[PDB]
């Protein structure tokens, strides 16, 4: 065992403190074709979020690292993430984002039409 | 030396500033569970002993103990102990009738290394032989030692 | 007799029997020594109680004791219930004889190996037809 | 029994097949493990009908694998056996336990307890056959057999045949 | 457990005041005959279901692993030679069980059970054509014969007030 | 190394869902277990060499799904079955959002 | 939709018309509507699959006795179907050997002759598959025909189909 | 609306629920000395109509239970005479956006 006087705080261990005080629809149904919000009435932002950017870059890099076809010309680029960022720079990623609204409905936004402002 | 770091002279370290000895003692005993199921301090062999540790055994002597003075490295066996097993089994594929014992040896710590300083053979209160092996190493101060 | 149910770790590429197997405990892998192909990964190297199946056999029993908040009538009733068990009467008397072995050895300041040897000597010589009419003290002293 | 049914299959495309003509790799990949594939829920799938239009909708990328998941809906001809149905076939193998008859793409075993007692095994014949007072059951012989018990796993279907009923047996 | 004898938990007050909660053993005739009827009907139904299971073909059982294998699962475990059925675990050629050979034996066991139980069913035929009075502890005391003189069990029943079970 | 509860909270606040999944599954304990569609229990006998699946009781062999859960989750579910609780796992929704 | 276990059901038996919940008479197609279950007799199945194969051959190009037909369908399978064609080849030789009707005209007029029966598609497919010669033989071969068709109508249908079968 | 002085006999509470659509609201005089709505901590509560509530649930794709709640004993709820299932549009001053419209449903 060990015997050290340097006090190290036991993390994730609030159960000692817990035990000290123990007493005191209308528009869409099922999974039909109605669930997709059509393109003309999509109400979400046309900007591609930081999470959308991170997951598109990760997915595209995972594909490029698994010998997917690359739709941009390489300038000697080797890292799949940098190839993915070059594809995202000139909008050659053939993916879409299914943005789930809280009621289960979704909008399909293509990566091509989303604006990369960040 | 920012945020409670310090810069300590390498030349002074070379000349013995804050150099320290470190001793770690390893205890082991052979215990008689029954009649034939008893442990034995001996140097095990791969031909007749099961589940040998992949560290070396060449530094052991005939009594299963390393002599004082011998340099040891990580995961090297310093105390050799064997216990008998039930014959005619089938475990791990590499099991034969030759394997009448299994390895109960005591290796060195994987990160540790040093010099065997003193090996002490004696008997406990029960009369069972038990050994104590002291390994000496030196901690030369380096980046990350707390002062 | 019975099913095999045995797993042998043979390299599917070297095809050499007996296989040269190195158990990498540090990396949690079982690999073939000749070619380096792993065979079983995520190998397993406290929570229960120690039990030697040579001294008291495969007997698994737990006792009932006072807790943090415990009414004594429930404990007394459960102790009387557990005492009135018929299938472990032989286990009860061999445990009583083991307790007498330990009490006689401790009163003599005999070491632990003497207690273990005397207990296994009692257990091997227990329930023998040739040893039935002798007194308990004889079995005590001869086992010691 | 042969049927035409609309089926949906979840197909994973490796990212290497994300080419300009991904749909034809997807259709071929639909072909080689559905044509002749055996599924216990729908029977032995024989041929994918109506190839020119097949319902290939938008495929989902698996979040950790990177492969695209397409739920391809298609119409295919199947062969699902049932108990209590009468199918004709040809014997392809024989033994003392019984004989196996090939029905469509599937082999059905007829056990030794499910022939009439006049039929008995004759291993001395080349090929070994089942001989009776009025007929023989040899290899490459037409025989009418009723399926009275069938077991289907997730990918394998096996059935028990019998010819003990009248108006059954060799044809 | 077979409801042939019912128990009464009456305690009385003998003149020596050393009372104990004695138990009275007696018979509830309609409950007992219903239990007998249910037991014999379940016996013959279980024997008929065992006969039906014996009507199923023999199947197989691997002697090394001691696991049965029906005829349906034998076909999924046949060899490449289409000649023998091999075990899933032992990889041993399956041997035939005896589901059907003993079917006539089970039927003859049922026949030898049926004529032996025939007086029981005759008695139930005569009972079903008649009316059975539901006796209880009080009713059974009417035809009571005491067995011994110094009986500590006082057969006089004591009704109570407040018991609403 | 302990990837504790509040480390998981920091990764939640970052929004890195796949890294959190990789820490909890591919870095600690990734277990493949089979369930049937009828009862959500993990009582499916799988013989992958023979490609045979079966859940006794439901007596189904064609409605089996494999899932990837932590081995601690499998242990939790089996312990809940030991406490006479059924943690039935299903691969399809039943009610709207 | 309810989450009941609903594990109790009768076994799939062709005699009792129970072919499973995925083999009811009404089938929902991919375009949505309920449509009648399609059961093919062996000649009908051979004609449908051969039509599908020659359609695939025509698509690939743009992008009678049993002996001369077996080689033709074999080379059609080789030029049309790729791997895992062993089951398909066994099916095609099976449908060639057990072919009651050769050309499309016989099969289609057999369908419109059996549509006058108004019976179940499965049993008329069995009637187009099995070559029964007497009405009671078809009754004991197909138990669904019991109390379903008149004996004289069944007799005339079977002897008609005997006249319809060629080669 | 009944405005009493100190208290009501509890045997009159059983007849306070009358035949629909008549609703009876009892208020204490001491509880009504000061209008609570004029307090600076109390924002403007505006009761929504049935069509306004339907449009609110449709545009946010909400259910009845997914809205924030206000209990049918809240002093503002009793002030507005809220019935169960009614939605108030709460408009409050926001230090980050000036005006912030919230919605609470009467449970
Ligand atoms: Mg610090
Ligand atoms: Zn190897
Ligand atoms: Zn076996
Ligand atoms: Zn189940
Ligand atoms: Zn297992």
């Amino acid at each position: 065992n060990e015997n050290f006087e340097d006090f190290d705080v036991e993390h994730f261990s609030d159960e000692e403190t817990y035990e000290e005080k123990p007493q005191f629809e209308q528009i869409r149904r099922k999974t039909l074709k109605e669930k997709a919000i059509p393109k003309d009435q999509r109400a979400t932002t046309p900007y591609m979020t930081k999470y959308e950017r991170a997951r598109i870059l990760g997915t595209r890099a995972l594909q490029i690292s698994m010998n997917a076809p690359v739709f941009v010309d390489l300038e000697g680029e080797t890292d799949p993430l940098r190839i993915a960022m070059k594809e995202l720079a000139e909008k050659k990623i053939p993916l879409v984002i299914r943005r789930y609204l809280p009621d289960g409905s979704f909008e399909d936004w293509s990566v091509e039409e989303l604006i990369v402002d960040l | 030396n920012q945020e409670d770091s310090m810069i300590m002279n390498q030349s002074s370290i070379d000349r013995g500033l804050f150099r320290s000895l470190f001793f770690r003692s390893y205890m082991d005993q052979e215990k008689k569970y029954g009649m034939s199921i008893t442990e034995t301090f001996e140097k095990p062999q791969r031909t007749n002993t099961l589940r040998m540790k992949h560290g070396t055994y060449d530094k052991l002597d005939d009594d299963g103990l390393i002599a004082p003075g011998v340099r040891v490295s990580g995961e090297d066996v310093i105390i050799g102990k064997t216990t008998p097993i039930s014959p005619d089994e089938e475990e791990l594929g590499q099991r034969t009738a030759y394997h009448s014992k299994r390895d109960a040896s005591t290796p060195l710590r994987s990160t540790e290394n040093g010099i065997v300083d003193q090996v002490l053979v004696t008997t406990n209160q029960d009369g069972l032989k038990f050994v104590k092996v002291r390994v000496r190493t030196t901690k030369i101060p380096q980046i990350g030692d707390k002062f | 007799r019975g099913p095999n149910l045995n797993i042998v770790l043979t390299c599917p590429e070297c095809k050499v029997y007996p296989p040269k197997i190195v158990e990498r405990f540090s990396e949690g892998d079982v690999v073939c020594a000749l070619c380096g192909l792993v065979l079983s990964d995520k190998l397993v190297d406290r929570v229960g109680e120690a039990s030697n199946p040579l001294l008291d056999g495969n007997n698994l029993s737990t006792r009932i004791g006072k807790g943090e908040t415990t009414d004594m009538r429930f404990t007394k009733e459960l102790n009387k219930a557990q005492g009135k068990n018929v299938m472990d009467k032989k286990d009860n008397e061999v445990q009583a004889a083991f307790a007498k072995i330990t009490m006689l050895c401790d009163a003599a300041e005999l070491p632990k190996i003497v207690k273990d040897c005397a207990k296994e000597a009692y257990k091997l010589c227990h329930d023998e037809k040739t040893l039935k009419g002798k007194s308990m003290e004889s079995i005590m002293a001869a086992s010691i | 029994m042969f049927f035409i049914k609309d089926l949906s299959l979840n197909i994973t495309l490796h990212p290497s097949f994300f080419g300009p003509r991904m749909k034809q790799y997807l259709k071929t990949k639909l072909l080689e493990e559905v044509e002749g594939s055996c599924t216990g829920k729908f029977g032995y799938i024989l041929c994918v009908l109506d190839y020119d239009n097949i319902d290939i909708q938008r495929g989902r990328i698996l979040p950790t694998d990177g492969s695209a998941e397409f739920n391809v809906k298609y119409r295919a001809v199947v062969f699902k056996p049932f108990k209590g149905e009468v199918v004709d076939g040809t014997v392809v193998s024989c033994s003392q336990h019984g004989f196996e008859v090939q029905v469509g793409p599937m082999k059905v075993f007829v056990t030794k307890h499910l022939m009439p007692q006049d039929l008995t095994f004759n291993a001395g014949s080349n090929p070994p056959s089942y001989q009776s007072s009025e007929d023989v059951i040899t290899i490459k012989s037409r025989i009418r057999v009723k399926i009275e018990g069938c077991i289907s796993q997730v990918s394998s279907i096996h059935a028990i045949g019998s010819i003990k009923e009248d108006y059954l047996g060799a044809i | 457990s077979d409801r042939l004898i019912s128990i009464h938990k009456q305690r009385e007050y003998p003149p020596n005041s050393k009372s104990v909660e004695r138990v009275y053993y007696y018979v509830k005739y309609p409950h007992a005959i219903d239990a007998i009827k249910w037991k014999v009907h379940q016996v013959v139904q279980r024997l008929k279901d065992d006969l039906d299971k014996n009507s199923e073909p023999n199947g197989y059982m691997c002697p090394i692993c001691l696991t049965k294998y029906t005829q349906l699962e034998a076909v999924q475990l046949l060899n490449f030679d289409r000649t023998e059925f091999l075990c899933s675990l032992c990889d041993e050629p399956l041997v035939e069980d005896d589901s059907g050979k003993k079917n006539k034996e089970k039927q003859d066991k049922l026949n030898r059970l049926m004529d032996q139980i025939q007086p029981i069913i005759d008695s139930l035929k005569k009972i079903d054509d008649s009316r059975i009075e539901e006796n209880t502890f009080e009713i059974a005391l009417a035809r009571l014969i005491p067995p011994q003189n110094q009986s500590h069990a006082a057969y006089t029943y004591n009704p109570k007030k407040g018991s609403t079970m | 190394l302990r990837f504790g509860e509040m480390e998981r909270d920091c990764m939640i606040a970052h929004g890195a869902a796949s890294f959190l999944k990789e820490r909890l599954m591919e870095a600690s304990d990734a277990f493949r277990v089979h369930i049937c569609g009828i009862c959500g229990l993990m009582t499916v006998i799988a013989k992958l060499n023979h490609n045979q699946f079966e859940c006794k009781g439901c007596d189904n062999k064609i409605d089996i799904y494999q899932i990837h859960i932590p081995y601690a989750a499998k242990l939790l579910f089996q312990e809940l079955m030991a406490m006479n609780i059924t943690p039935r796992l299903y691969t399809d929704r039943s009610r709207d959002f | 939709r309810r989450r009941r276990l609903k594990k109790v059901e009768e076994e799939e038996n062709a005699a009792t018309l129970q072919l499973g919940q995925e083999f009811q008479l009404k089938q929902i197609n991919h375009q949505g509507e309920e449509e009648e279950l399609i059961a093919l007799n062996l000649s009908e199945a051979r004609l449908v699959i051969k039509e599908a194969l020659v359609e695939r051959r025509r698509a690939f190009k743009r992008s009678e006795t049993r002996e001369k037909e077996l080689e033709s369908i074999d080379v059609l399978l080789e030029q049309t179907t790729g791997g895992n064609n062993k089951d398909l080849k066994n099916t095609m030789q099976y449908l060639t050997n057990f072919s009651r009707f050769r050309d499309q005209e016989t099969v289609g007029a057999v369908i419109q002759l059996l549509k006058s029966t108004g019976l179940h598609p499965f049993e008329v497919a069995q009637l187009g598959s099995l070559a029964c010669d007497t009405a009671d033989e078809a009754k004991t071969l197909i138990p669904s025909l019991n109390n379903k068709i008149s004996d004289d109508e069944l007799e005339r249908i079977l002897k008609e189909l005997s006249n319809l079968e060629t080669l | 609306i009944f405005v009493y002085q100190n208290n009501i006999t509890p045997s009159a509470m059983k007849l306070v629920p009358s035949i629909p659509p008549a609703t009876i609201e009892t208020f204490n005089e001491a509880a009504l000395v000061v209008n609570i709505t004029h307090h600076e901590l109390v924002p403007k509560h505006i009761r929504l109509s049935s069509d306004e509530k339907r449009e609110l649930l449709k545009r946010y794709r909400l259910k009845e239970s997914q809205l924030p709640r206000i209990q049918r004993a809240d002093p503002v709820a009793l002030y507005l005479g809220l019935k169960r299932g009614e939605v108030v549009k709460i408009i409050r001053k926001s230090e980050t956006s000036g005006r912030y419209a919230s919605y609470r449903i009467c449970m």
